[PDB]
């Protein structure tokens, strides 16, 4: 009936009024149409958030809020999260310092921010190591509030699943600026792909001591978490290329896309509670003050944050609080330092990827190498067989090499999917075999030009055009 | 027709932490099968007939 | 050199005090030049004032630490996290008096946060440490849903996981629900006799009502209680038998004030000689930014050490709490609670006083009863179970081998069609054959009482994979 | 041989009393599963026969949890009972019979 | 392969070329005043275990 929004100073306001108004008004048309009470402020103080508080609850009995920021403090979403405990109004997070989502939610709070937890980033970066078929793991921690729950959590998740993920133990670091249990706990590192649980300061010294140890060569991978990563603009120079990481940064969703999906689950809910329970809520005697008991007659809008779809999209809420389906943006370091989306996993739960598996160089140090190697091969003996992975959350079972092939569209167009398929037979042994004497990645591919060929018009076709080419 | 088909195992330490790691390296060996070419190359029962 | 210090405080007669003791602490130990001049305020009810208050009287005010006390009533919550968020966007420390409360304890709901009252995490270590010393093997662990149980919980599964042991049984409580009878009995029916509540007051007594009810205060149990489920009715509503804590010079706030003032008495001087000191705004309007030095004053406080504190040395974790805390174990005796066990931290002290048990016991039960009730689980083999329907007595016809030896027969339970899509019953079959001897064997030596038992699907059981497949689980 | 599955899933029964009714029956071609059981089968109804020699060798046992303190005096009452003549006993009593 | 050091006093390179160190036995051909340095670099990286 009655919805406030909050905006920072990075656009104008009347524009931003504008777009507020017509919002609701687009379609879904609700009995009682909500206005909107839109402020642009630069100052980020808890009293203004405060008296904002008040005046929206003066203003007609305001039922919601929604609340923009433009700095990255964590500190005006603990503020929030308590004027949402002490006032039972629902308060949604949008981009800015309350994008990250750390605390909490508490049983008498009313708060779902657009975040999503460590867990759901775990579970991301799990499907990514899938779709990469990297199955060595190597859990490099530090204590952090939370992090040992994330540990126990990401371990009772790998040891459940059917992949087959390695058994390294979690090497915790003890306490920062030691310089001489730092490389003893470095050593015992013998992984090829490496996972980061480290804050943004910590960062920069865990990644020079790599660079001095050498960890940063192309057989070896880093993955950077959503917290590290938050400040997508600032890229130290001492952070090497390839970071590969997951945020849902401004990139393909703007503010004005987070507030119209904001207000439209907002009149969901409300929409919801009406067909439910026919009263308005009403506020307390103050903004949140005690001057009586806290009590709530009526029902709490958690359970009503379960079915709800808006414009065809399941954008719910969990019993946390925690976004059911959220964007989940896969970021990667670029070789001149900038951050560009490789994938989705909006679609359904799952991971999409660009297929883009060499992206990675001497960036910390000047080295060249050429440990990845291209290899082809055919289909037109009973040695080499490829397969369709079968959907079931795993790659080929087991005994498999991820291969490449150009699976045509159309009968004019030539665009082919680099879908991984199945790698069996007397040849694939022959290279596992060679591959403990040789220690040497490999990058299976097919032919794309029927059979192996010849020598045509002066120019070879197949494998052997491809090696002389 | 043996009175007491025993077998020979590994003599461990009570208590000792190995009980996890080589009954499974044990198990995995026989699954996949490692011993048939060291018995035939370290037993070799020359005295057949048929 | 001119700093201050906040501090939130009850009554007025609590504020005059405790600025006597800092103004007399002020010219004690090294007393190098003026080093106070504190500052503090009042709970006010309302939380709008309180905060708009707090903010006047300490942003303007020029100081770098919170001294936030318990709040006058203990019936009333109170929660200090209005003040702790205020003091988080500055990156501002807060002392607290005795938040035992384990909210706090993760750094993420609350960045800035250094309290002298030690968690519930030292519990379960105080806990952890009682049943290495007790030597207990069959553990069992009951926890509410609540943000300190799960806490709790958590420290002490890392704390039990070094050993290779894991609780046996862990279940959920809920904050109001009357109906445990099920989980009750769901823990009686274990090999376990050890009994450990975290939850509140109430909670507690609810739980414990029903212990009575189903003789869970006879012989051979031991109950560990935490100190926060012993106080109000628990006392009337508790029998003997009782292992309780407390904490020593714990609920002293005068004491606890009086260390946290020694402490940053000389904290401030080892922060001041930096390069540079961030003052705060000369008002609660006008500067939204972050102070940088935030890390290097939660560094100072938790690196520095002071013995002249009540407790001995003090030293903080890597949450900034109190470590090795003093904790005496509290028994019930006659309705009267005698203090036995005395730990200093990492020692042991017994005392010359008897450890009474529930039931009346003058020794401690080992708690270790298997009941020699060991389920079965047989599946159909014809060369080995031989599995025949029963007659109408409940007892299977009896026959002779070759040798005319009484062949032995066990009563089956089972399903009566092992087809699937339909009407399972459990009608007595009797199943018979090789296993069953060696099984008689076993229980006329060893003393096992055998139960024979079917499976409906009639498989083995390996690794499927059904809808969720992340979750592998056994069938 | 990873192309068994390709016919194994496909023809997957759901008892060992059906398979071998529906092998009695000329059903199935061949069935897999222990010799020992297999063994038995043969020698008590002359119409079916084992063939092969031996693969995957191993062998049975008794599975208790990690936990149970009743590892040790089982081993110990097996190892008597194997030591002492009485596993020859109950196999020549249940499994040793009349050879087609 | 040999891993040749190239000049004293790096405190960078130094980790560079024992990374390359993955043996059991190490034969070092060094001089006394390097010596120190070397063996510190070894303790640092945990290479004197049993
Ligand atoms: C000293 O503290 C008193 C209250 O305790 C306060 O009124 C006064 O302004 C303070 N003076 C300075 C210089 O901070
Ligand atoms: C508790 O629930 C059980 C259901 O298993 C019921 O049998 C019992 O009567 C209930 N007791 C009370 C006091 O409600
Ligand atoms: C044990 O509990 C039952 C109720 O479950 C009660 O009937 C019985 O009297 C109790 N036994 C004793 C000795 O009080
Ligand atoms: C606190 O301790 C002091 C001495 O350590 C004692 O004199 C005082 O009575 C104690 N306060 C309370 C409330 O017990
Ligand atoms: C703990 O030890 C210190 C020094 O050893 C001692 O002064 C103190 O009294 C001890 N605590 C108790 C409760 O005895
Ligand atoms: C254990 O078995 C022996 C064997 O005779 C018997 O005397 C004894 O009573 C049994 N004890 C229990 C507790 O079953
Ligand atoms: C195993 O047997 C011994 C005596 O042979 C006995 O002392 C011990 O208690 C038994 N183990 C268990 C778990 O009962």
């Amino acid at each position: 009936l009655n919805i406030a929004v909050m905006l920072g100073h990075s656009h104008d306001v009347t524009e931003r009024e504008l777009r507020t108004l017509w919002g609701p008004e687009q379609a879904a048309g609700l009995p009682l149409d909500v206005n909107v009470v839109a402020l642009l402020m630069n100052r980020t103080d808890p009293k203004s958030l405060i008296t904002h508080v008040c005046d929206l609850m003066s203003g007609a009995r305001i039922h919601g809020l929604v609340f923009g920021d433009d700095t990255d403090q964590e500190a005006v979403a603990q503020m929030l999260d308590f004027i949402s405990s002490h006032t039972f109004v629902p308060i949604l997070g949008i981009h800015g310092g309350a994008s990250m989502i750390m605390a909490d939610k508490d049983p008498t709070s009313t708060f779902f921010q657009f975040g999503a937890s460590i867990q759901q980033q775990a579970t991301v970066m799990l499907k990514i190591m899938q779709d990469y078929d990297w199955h060595v793991f190597s859990l490099v921690t530090t204590i952090f509030p939370g992090y040992r729950e994330f540990i126990s959590f990401v371990k009772t998740t790998v040891d459940n699943s059917f992949v087959g993920w390695d058994m390294q133990n979690v090497i915790t670091l003890d306490t920062s600026f030691e310089d001489a249990k730092t490389q003893v706990q470095l050593k015992k590192i013998h992984s090829s792909v490496i996972l980061l649980y480290c804050s943004k300061d910590e960062a920069v010294l865990i990644l020079s001591e790599a660079r001095s140890l050498g960890l940063t060569g192309y057989d070896f991978f880093w993955i950077v978490p959503s917290l590290v990563s938050g400040n997508t603009e600032l890229i130290p120079k001492e952070f090497p290329s390839g970071l590969i990481s997951v945020s849902y940064d401004d990139w393909d969703y703007s503010l004005e896309a987070r507030v119209r999906d904001g207000i439209g689950i907002l009149t969901t809910a409300a929409s919801s509670m009406l067909e439910k329970f026919s009263y308005i809520p009403e506020a307390k005697a103050s903004c949140y003050g005690q001057m009586e008991r806290p009590e709530v007659p009526m029902h709490t809008l958690h359970p009503f944050m379960v079915n709800v779809t808006w414009d065809g999209k399941d954008l719910s809420f969990t019993e946390e609080g925690y976004q059911v389906h959220p964007r989940l943006v896969v970021i990667v370091l670029n070789k001149d330092r900038e951050w560009e989306k490789v994938g989705k996993w909006e679609n359904h739960t799952l991971s999409l990827r660009h297929a883009v598996w060499p992206r990675y160089k001497s960036f910390s140090d000047c080295e060249p190498d050429d440990n990845h190697l291209s290899i082809v091969t055919l289909e037109e003996a009973p040695f080499v067989i490829v397969e369709d992975i079968d959907p079931l959350t795993e790659t080929c079972v087991r005994n498999t090499v991820p291969c490449r092939k150009f699976v045509k569209i159309n009968n004019s167009t030539n665009e082919g999917m680099n879908v991984k398929k199945c790698c069996k037979g007397f040849c694939i042994d022959i290279l596992k075999k060679l591959s403990r004497t040789v220690k040497f990645t490999y990058d299976l591919y097919l032919v794309t030009n029927g059979k192996h060929g010849k020598k045509v018009n002066n120019v070879w076709n197949g494998m052997i055009g491809e090696v002389v080419y | 027709y043996i009175f007491a088909t025993t077998g020979y195992g590994i003599a461990l330490q009570k208590g000792s932490p190995w009980k996890r790691q080589i009954d499974l390296a044990l198990l995995q060996f026989v699954g996949d099968g490692e011993m048939e070419e060291l018995e035939t190359c370290w037993l070799t029962g020359i005295c057949h007939n048929e | 050199k001119i700093v201050n210090i906040g501090a939130v405080l009850s009554t007025r007669k609590h504020e005059q005090m405790f600025r006597e003791a800092v103004n007399q602490a002020n010219k004690r130990h090294g007393s190098w030049k003026i080093q106070l001049n504190a500052t503090s305020v009042t709970h006010k009810p309302n939380a709008i004032q309180m905060a708009l208050s707090v903010c006047e009287d300490l942003i303007s005010s020029q100081v770098y630490a919170i001294l936030v006390s318990h709040p006058p009533t203990p019936n009333d919550h109170f929660t200090p996290t209005p003040v702790s968020y205020t003091a988080g966007f500055y990156r501002i420390p807060v002392l607290g008096l005795t938040t035992r409360m384990s909210i706090y304890s993760d750094k993420s709901i609350h960045l800035s946060f250094l309290r002298t009252v030690p968690p519930y995490s030292h519990q379960s270590s105080v806990w952890f440490e009682m049943m290495r010393v007790y030597s207990w093997n069959h553990i069992i662990l009951l926890v509410s849903d609540d943000h300190e149980g799960r806490a709790a919980q958590k420290r002490l599964e890392t704390l039990l996981e070094e050993r290779e042991s894991k609780a046996e049984k862990v279940l959920q409580f809920d904050p109001g629900t009357k109906n445990v009878t099920a989980l009750l009995m769901e823990a009686k029916e274990l090999e376990a006799r050890v009994i450990i509540l975290s939850a509140s007051e109430d909670d507690a007594a609810t739980v414990y009502r029903a212990a009575a009810m189903l003789n869970m205060t006879g012989s051979g149990y031991v109950w560990l209680v935490g100190e926060r489920e012993i106080s109000g009715n628990a006392l009337r509503y508790a029998p003997d038998g009782i292992l309780g804590l407390q904490l020593i010079n714990g609920k002293n706030e005068s004491a606890h004030i009086s260390d946290a003032v020694g402490v940053v008495a000389q904290a401030v001087h080892e922060l001041l000689e930096k390069e540079n000191i961030t003052d705060p705004p000369r008002g609660c309007v006008g500067n939204t930014n972050i102070w940088k030095t935030g890390p290097l004053f939660k560094r100072v406080l938790m690196s520095s050490k002071y013995a002249d504190g009540v407790t001995g040395r003090v030293e903080f974790n890597e949450d900034g709490d109190r470590k090795f805390a003093n904790y005496s174990i509290m028994n019930l005796q006659n309705r009267k609670l005698v203090q036995v066990g005395i730990y200093n931290g990492t020692h042991v002290i017994p005392n010359d006083r008897k450890i009474i048990w529930p039931g009346g016991e003058t020794e401690k039960p080992r708690g270790y009863q298997m009941s020699t009730r060991l389920k079965i689980v047989t599946i159909h083999q014809e060369p080995f179970v031989y599995v025949k329907p029963t007659l109408s007595d409940g007892t299977c016809k009896e026959e002779f081998t070759v040798n005319g030896d009484p062949v032995k027969k066990v009563i089956c339970t089972g399903p009566n069609d092992t087809s699937p899509g339909s009407p399972r019953h459990t009608v007595p079959q009797c199943c018979y054959g090789f296993c069953i001897d060696l099984l008689i064997k076993l229980a006329r030596t060893m003393n096992f009482t055998y139960e024979v038992h079917l499976v409906a699907d009639g498989k083995f059981g390996t690794q499927e994979r059904v809808n969720n497949s992340n979750k592998k689980e056994w069938n | 041989l990873s192309t068994m599955y390709r016919h194994m899933e496909k023809h997957n029964y759901e008892s060992a009393a059906e398979a071998i009714q529906a092998v009695r029956d000329n059903k199935l071609h061949a069935f897999i599963w222990d010799s020992a059981v297999l063994e038995f089968e043969a020698s008590q109804k002359c119409d079916l026969v084992t063939t092969g020699e031996l693969f995957f060798r191993s062998g049975f046992g008794i599975g208790m949890r990690k936990d149970s303190p009743w590892k040790q005096n089982v081993s110990l009452s097996i190892l008597k009972s194997h030591e002492n003549g009485f596993m020859e006993d109950l196999d020549k009593t249940w499994v040793r019979y009349q050879e087609c």
